[PDB]
RNA sequence: GGCGGUAGGGGAGCGUUCCCGAUGCCGAUGAAGGCCGACCCGCGAGGGCGGCUGGAGGUAAGGGAAGUGCGAAUGCCGGCA
RNA sequence: GUGAGGGCGCGAGCGAUAACGUCCGCGUCCGAGCGCGGGAACAACCGAGACCGCCAGCUAAGGCCCCCAAGUCUGGGCUAA
RNA sequence: AGUACCGUGAGGGAAAGGUGAAAAGAACCCCGGGAGGGGAGUGAAAUAGAGCCUGAAACCGUGGGCUUACAAGCAGUCACGGCCCCGAGGGGUUGUGGCGUGCCUAUUGAAGCAUGAGCCGGCGACUCACGGUCGUGGGCGAGCUUAAGCCGUUGAGGC
């Protein structure tokens, strides 16, 4: 007898508020939801995570001084072009972005995980637009 | 210059994907509107001797 | 119904008249002869030789129209190298390769 | 209904008139043979701590035979040492007759 | 490479030349060079212990004897250097060609008569040996033979 | 006599040339480069059939570990209640009742959580 | 009960050429060699078998004898990149 | 066959209570285990001596929030860096 | 063939065999300047057509199947899936996931930015004589054995 491999299957989609969630733990959860890790019919070959929406991104909240202390780092290939940028100004300007670097560093390295990255969407504020999905709310 | 050297032997893959942009284009032609006979535009036809509705050269 | 003409140990490089002859393969025979007979190569002249031939076997030898004729198959192949030596500069000798091709046209009838 | 039975060292669940490999089995072909049950399912579910005790699935030796050859080859670097060994599984086939609770 | 036909030149430099060291053409890597450790003419001949031969003669005909395929003649009736003679000869003393015969006389003319079949072997005695017995299925000997192969052996 | 070498090297390397079927470029062409790349596969085949045990073993607790946590449970404390309870289903079975009959892994659920 | 293994010691086999076996046996109803096989035997080196090519040679059991097994020597010769 | 050893631990000498330093002693491991698990990766640190197979089970070091198999496990205290 | 070729010279010193049983070696026609080819024709066979038995490999090409333009690689392997083929099985292909430091040589230690190798095919290295020393299969045994030679054989042994 070989083990079980499910037939594609109808993902569903779920929605979150991050709002006063800590960043870390909620992003663990997301990755995990993105995986199909909570389903039992789990493959590690294919995409059969959730979709996740979240909400009030622009919201999330984070332990000690790391407002002023947590730097964000891109090399733009040049001499010199090493931007530092802190977590203060990350969330006054790409505040989604805290959440997707903190999901994206989550999931695994290769294709898979691309698009696993690509079944998640973030974004600053209470709304979004994905009511034609119908989503799940889920409290993580 | 000391004499610079291939390092490795080019694959076949690497050579012909090289090699991808060396086709041909076909000539361009067109039926001249006398003796219906393919050559290229803006030339004298060299079957009947005419351009622009006239006689020019002994084909 | 198919007919073939070959031109074995024509003195030219393959990989230079397979440039022409990738311009003719699956055309129609009027098509073929135009596209030859403006094309500004070497080996424009053996292929155009060599497709005439292909079409005259076909008309008097396998029962096939001209009108219904194209170029069905097409393909040079290779043949045996002409090795000279060419003197190169401090007293070394080279070898230069002149290569001959086996050029090679199959014709067949376009039904319909 | 289905039975998870144990042979050879591994379970395997089966139900009435499957085919199935096992591990080698000391019984003439054509004879049969009683597999443990480790658990009952599908109209009733009784669960066995670790074996059922009335339970046998009823099975019949379809024969026995040899694997896919498997080339197990062994490649030591920069010490000239290869090995290379040919391997068959013996297997036996199972013709799975009633589940007997 | 010391008996091959070429001069023993080295072929070119042995350093800053971008090939191989090489010294010259007879070396056994080259192609038409010599040839290492070939075969030189040899002597395969040994000298056998003399009773280990006469036991092996003793041994070959007692096992001829022992499976019933030994047998004695005093002559050869009629037989005088014809093959059709010996033919009818062994015809009568009971040899069909099934099998092949070891004959063993001292009469020149049997042996004229009989050694052109396919089936038989012919030996003056004083040439008897153990591989022309095991080589045949029977074994033929004259009384004379026979005496001097018990001298032989003697 | 002379032993050339004949017949053999040319059908050791086809023998060679035959298992190498499918490589890139000269790795299945050169009867050289194919030996070095079938010692390569040979000694991952041997070491890669030694994981896939692992592998699917793996993959089996992440299911079990699934289904037990949506029943309250996580996948050491189903464990525990099935190493007490006396159950000795293997994890491949398992993951089998997880997903292929749901209601008797409730049941084995059930009593991994009163085996305690 | 033992069985990772370099240098190295010992053991057992496979295959190539030649001789005895052989005035025999296989062979145009196809020899040797070549191209395939997901088929069978062997742990393996290998041996079978089947199809295609090939067009005249091949050689058993059991023994014997060696110019007896290549991937590298900036190897040697040739062919093509 | 070897008579080029090397890392680590302990005991010393040489050195500067320097060196992936050097020279001995006891031991170990690599060498030959650059096979396997851990240590991000890594001959010699930790676990452990690989006959072959299995989509079975138990452990070692090490681990159980995600990448990444298993606790966002239970009880007490400290730390704000 | 001591040729061609190299050298002033002494001297060095190659490559290169095969149609078929029989030339029956392809009249004649067709495209072409020719070469070459296509029919006809010969033959048991013409991918035996003279660049000729068998025709391997590297290497170049035509066609068909699977696959490939967001992807990080000693190029494989394990698992699953899709497509194609031959008819609870098997073959071909590779999307995703896991794992993974070419071979040889030399070294304390190499994937190593240490050595060697463009690739294929063929050639290429532990032998022989005599003596010695162990072990082993036999023969004889206080004995064992002959060398050169002589006779016989013409692959016969004996003295
Ligand atoms: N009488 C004899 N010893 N003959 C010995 C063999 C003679 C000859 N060589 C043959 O076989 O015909
Ligand atoms: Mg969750
Ligand atoms: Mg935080
Ligand atoms: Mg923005
Ligand atoms: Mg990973
Ligand atoms: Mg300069
Ligand atoms: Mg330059
Ligand atoms: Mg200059
Ligand atoms: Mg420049
Ligand atoms: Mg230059
Ligand atoms: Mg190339
Ligand atoms: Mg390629
Ligand atoms: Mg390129
Ligand atoms: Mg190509
Ligand atoms: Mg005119
Ligand atoms: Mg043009
Ligand atoms: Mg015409
Ligand atoms: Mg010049
Ligand atoms: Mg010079
Ligand atoms: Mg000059
Ligand atoms: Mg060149
Ligand atoms: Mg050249
Ligand atoms: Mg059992
Ligand atoms: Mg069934
Ligand atoms: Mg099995
Ligand atoms: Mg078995
Ligand atoms: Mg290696
Ligand atoms: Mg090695
Ligand atoms: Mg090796
Ligand atoms: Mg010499
Ligand atoms: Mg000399
Ligand atoms: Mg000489
Ligand atoms: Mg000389
Ligand atoms: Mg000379
Ligand atoms: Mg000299
Ligand atoms: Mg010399
Ligand atoms: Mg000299
Ligand atoms: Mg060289
Ligand atoms: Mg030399
Ligand atoms: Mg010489
Ligand atoms: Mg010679
Ligand atoms: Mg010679
Ligand atoms: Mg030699
Ligand atoms: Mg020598
Ligand atoms: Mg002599
Ligand atoms: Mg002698
Ligand atoms: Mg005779
Ligand atoms: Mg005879
Ligand atoms: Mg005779
Ligand atoms: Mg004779
Ligand atoms: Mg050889
Ligand atoms: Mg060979
Ligand atoms: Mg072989
Ligand atoms: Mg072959
Ligand atoms: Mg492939
Ligand atoms: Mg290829
Ligand atoms: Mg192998
Ligand atoms: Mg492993
Ligand atoms: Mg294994
Ligand atoms: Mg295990
Ligand atoms: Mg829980
Ligand atoms: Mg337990
Ligand atoms: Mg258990
Ligand atoms: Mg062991
Ligand atoms: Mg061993
Ligand atoms: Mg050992
Ligand atoms: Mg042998
Ligand atoms: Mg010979
Ligand atoms: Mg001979
Ligand atoms: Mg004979
Ligand atoms: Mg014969
Ligand atoms: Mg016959
Ligand atoms: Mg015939
Ligand atoms: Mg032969
Ligand atoms: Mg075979
Ligand atoms: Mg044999
Ligand atoms: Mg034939
Ligand atoms: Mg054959
Ligand atoms: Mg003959
Ligand atoms: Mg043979
Ligand atoms: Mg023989
Ligand atoms: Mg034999
Ligand atoms: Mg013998
Ligand atoms: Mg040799
Ligand atoms: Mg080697
Ligand atoms: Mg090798
Ligand atoms: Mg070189
Ligand atoms: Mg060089
Ligand atoms: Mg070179
Ligand atoms: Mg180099
Ligand atoms: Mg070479
Ligand atoms: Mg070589
Ligand atoms: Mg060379
Ligand atoms: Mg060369
Ligand atoms: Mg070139
Ligand atoms: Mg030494
Ligand atoms: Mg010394
Ligand atoms: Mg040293
Ligand atoms: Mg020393
Ligand atoms: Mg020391
Ligand atoms: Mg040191
Ligand atoms: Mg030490
Ligand atoms: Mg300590
Ligand atoms: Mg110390
Ligand atoms: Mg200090
Ligand atoms: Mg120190
Ligand atoms: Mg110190
Ligand atoms: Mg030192
Ligand atoms: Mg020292
Ligand atoms: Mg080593
Ligand atoms: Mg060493
Ligand atoms: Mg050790
Ligand atoms: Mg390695
Ligand atoms: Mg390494
Ligand atoms: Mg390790
Ligand atoms: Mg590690
Ligand atoms: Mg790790
Ligand atoms: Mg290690
Ligand atoms: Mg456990
Ligand atoms: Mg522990
Ligand atoms: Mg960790
Ligand atoms: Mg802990
Ligand atoms: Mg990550
Ligand atoms: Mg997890
Ligand atoms: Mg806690
Ligand atoms: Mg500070
Ligand atoms: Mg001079
Ligand atoms: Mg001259
Ligand atoms: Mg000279
Ligand atoms: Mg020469
Ligand atoms: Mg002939
Ligand atoms: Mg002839
Ligand atoms: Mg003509
Ligand atoms: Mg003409
Ligand atoms: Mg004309
Ligand atoms: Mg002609
Ligand atoms: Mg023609
Ligand atoms: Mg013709
Ligand atoms: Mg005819
Ligand atoms: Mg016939
Ligand atoms: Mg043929
Ligand atoms: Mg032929
Ligand atoms: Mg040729
Ligand atoms: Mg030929
Ligand atoms: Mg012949
Ligand atoms: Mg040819
Ligand atoms: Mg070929
Ligand atoms: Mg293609
Ligand atoms: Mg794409
Ligand atoms: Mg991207
Ligand atoms: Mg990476
Ligand atoms: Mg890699
Ligand atoms: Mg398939
Ligand atoms: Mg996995
Ligand atoms: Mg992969
Ligand atoms: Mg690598
Ligand atoms: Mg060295
Ligand atoms: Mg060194
Ligand atoms: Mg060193
Ligand atoms: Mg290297
Ligand atoms: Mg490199
Ligand atoms: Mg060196
Ligand atoms: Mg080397
Ligand atoms: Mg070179
Ligand atoms: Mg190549
Ligand atoms: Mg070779
Ligand atoms: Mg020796
Ligand atoms: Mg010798
Ligand atoms: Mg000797
Ligand atoms: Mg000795
Ligand atoms: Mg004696
Ligand atoms: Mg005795
Ligand atoms: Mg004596
Ligand atoms: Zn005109």
């Amino acid at each position: 007898m070989k083990t079980y491999v499910p037939k594609q299957v109808e993902p569903r989609w779920v929605l979150i508020d991050a709002e006063g969630k800590t960043l870390g733990r909620l992003a663990t959860k997301i990755a995990t939801l993105l995986r199909g890790k909570h389903r039992p019919d789990w493959t590690p070959n294919v995409a059969m995570g959730d979709f996740v929406v979240v909400v009030n991104a622009d919201k999330i909240r984070v332990t000690g001084k790391k407002l002023e202390q947590k730097i964000y780092t891109r090399y733009s290939g040049y001499p010199g072009g090493l931007k530092k940028i802190p977590l203060e100004k990350m969330l006054a300007t790409h505040p989604e972005r805290v959440l997707e670097h903190a999901v994206k560093g989550m999931l695994p390295k290769g294709p898979l995980g691309r698009r696993l990255f690509k079944r998640l969407k973030v974004y600053a504020g209470p709304d979004h637009p994905h009511q034609a999905q119908r989503p799940e709310k889920l409290e993580v | 210059a000391k004499h610079p050297v291939p390092k490795k032997k080019t694959s076949k893959a690497r050579r012909d994907a090289r090699r991808s942009h060396h086709a041909l284009t076909p000539p361009i032609l067109v039926p001249c509107p006398e003796c219906k006979a393919m050559k290229p535009p803006h030339t004298v036809c060299p079957e009947c001797g005419y351009y622009a509705g006239r006689k020019v050269l002994e084909v | 119904m198919e007919a073939k003409a070959i031109a074995r140990y024509v003195r030219i490089s393959p990989r230079k008249v397979r440039l022409v002859v990738d311009l003719i393969r699956g055309k129609s025979l009027e098509e073929a002869r135009n596209i030859l007979r403006y094309t500004n190569k070497r080996g424009a002249y053996f292929v155009a030789k060599v497709l005439e031939s292909a079409a005259a076997n076909a008309v008097n030898n396998h029962d096939m129209l001209e009108d219904r004729l194209y170029v069905k198959a097409a393909y040079v192949d290779e043949g045996p190298a002409l090795k000279r030596v060419l003197p190169r500069a401090r007293g070394r000798a080279d070898i230069i390769k002149k290569r001959t091709s086996h050029i090679t046209v199959i014709l067949g009838e376009k039904h319909g | 209904m289905f039975a998870i039975v144990k042979t050879g060292g591994k379970q395997y669940r089966v139900e009435p008139g499957l085919k199935l490999r096992v591990e080698k089995l000391d019984a003439e072909p054509g004879a049969t043979v009683e597999l443990p049950v480790l658990l009952l399912g599908g109209e009733k579910t009784v669960v066995g701590t670790p074996v059922v005790e009335g339970a046998s699935v009823v099975a019949e030796v379809l024969g026995h035979g040899r694997g896919k050859k498997i080339l197990v080859s062994k490649f030591k670097a920069k010490v000239q040492y290869r090995r290379k060994k040919g391997h068959r599984q013996p297997y036996t086939e199972l013709l799975i007759k009633e589940i007997r609770g | 490479r010391g008996e091959v036909a070429y001069s023993g030149r080295k072929i070119w430099p042995q350093k800053h030349t971008g090939r191989a060291r090489h010294g010259d053409i007879g070396a056994p890597i080259f192609v038409g060079g010599g040839v290492v450790f070939g075969p030189k003419p040899r002597d395969y001949s040994y000298t056998l212990p003399k009773k280990v031969r006469k036991k092996g003669l003793a041994m070959a005909v007692a096992d001829r004897a022992r499976e019933g395929k030994l047998l004695l003649v005093e002559a050869f009736a009629g037989v005088n250097g014809k093959t059709k003679e010996f033919l009818a000869w062994a015809k009568e003393a009971g040899l069909d060609g099934s099998e092949s015969v070891l004959l063993v006389t001292g009469n020149e003319l049997v042996r004229r008569a009989a050694r052109n079949l396919p089936w038989v072997v012919t030996l003056a005695p004083e040439g008897l040996n153990v591989y022309d017995i095991v080589r045949t299925e029977r074994l033929v000997m004259d009384l004379d033979a026979w005496e001097v192969f018990q001298n032989r052996i003697g | 006599p002379r032993a050339k070498t004949g017949v053999v090297r040319r059908r050791k390397h086809k023998k060679i040339l035959k298992l190498a079927k499918g490589y890139w470029g000269l790795r299945s062409k050169s009867f050289r480069k194919a030996r070095e790349t079938l010692f390569a596969a040979g000694n991952y085949a041997y070491a890669h059939r030694k994981r896939r045990k692992r592998d699917f073993r793996r993959l089996w607790i992440v299911r079990i570990n699934a289904a037990c946590r949506q029943h309250g449970l996580n996948y050491s404390t189903f464990i525990h209640g099935l190493k007490k309870a006396g159950i000795e289903v293997d994890r491949k079975n398992l993951a089998d009742l997880a997903v292929r009959e749901p209601q008797v892994f409730a049941e084995l659920v059930e009593r991994a959580k009163a085996a305690q």
